[PDB]
């Protein structure tokens, strides 16, 4: 599994400013395990269709 | 604005050649140049 | 926790501004006295032909 | 030197400064205060 880029939410232009994305909460949050499976079920639901 | 060994070099040689010949002496063994560390008036910090 | 892994997020200006300056630098041709060698002779048991 | 400082959080990043420790002068630095400390400690040594 590969995240995406950091890049892409936030932009630097100095040293001291930055802008903000409007998910910061949602994206410095990390899983736990039972949300792990609940990701693995959510691709392998994916990979087959019907 | 530089990395190279010898021109860091250099600089201290010529800063310590300009300090000697003004008739001072520094020590080489006291003087501070670095980075990271920052020391006034019996006042240290390091990495912030 | 948040110590935990090494970022890359922002990248250094300074820096690439330093290596554009140290590569503006560089030389490309060369001040010589003769130019260097190319045709060269193989002598063999012959006294007339090379 | 400005007085109007606020702090936001601790990072870890790389070390751009990490090949210039080979330099002569950090050498002598440090050699200096290894013959101080060990004259200080023959010093010791001798009078006890």
């Amino acid at each position: 599994y590969i995240a995406p880029n950091p890049r892409i939410s936030s932009i630097t232009l100095t040293q001291r400013i930055t802008t903000t994305g409007p998910f910061a909460i949602l994206t410095g949050s990390t899983p736990t395990a039972q949300q792990l499976n609940d990701v693995r079920k959510i691709y392998l639901a994916l990979m087959f269709p019907g | 604005h530089t990395t190279d060994t010898k021109v860091f070099d250099k600089v201290a040689a010529s800063i310590f050649d300009t300090v000697a010949k003004c008739g001072h002496e520094a020590s080489p063994s006291k003087t501070m140049m670095t980075p990271y560390s920052v020391e006034k008036t019996q006042t240290h910090a390091k990495q912030g | 926790t948040a110590t935990r892994e090494v970022d890359f997020t922002v990248p250094d200006v300074q820096k690439i501004l330093d290596d554009i300056k140290a590569l503006a630098a560089e030389q490309v041709y060369k001040i010589v006295k003769v130019p260097s060698i190319s045709f060269r002779h193989i002598v063999m048991q012959s006294r007339d032909r090379v | 030197n400005s007085k109007d400082v606020f702090y936001d959080k601790f990072r870890t990043e790389p070390n751009r400064y990490k090949a210039l420790f080979r330099s002569s002068f950090y050498n002598e630095s440090r050699r200096m205060n290894e013959e101080k400390i060990l004259e200080a400690v023959k010093y010791s040594q001798k009078l006890g």
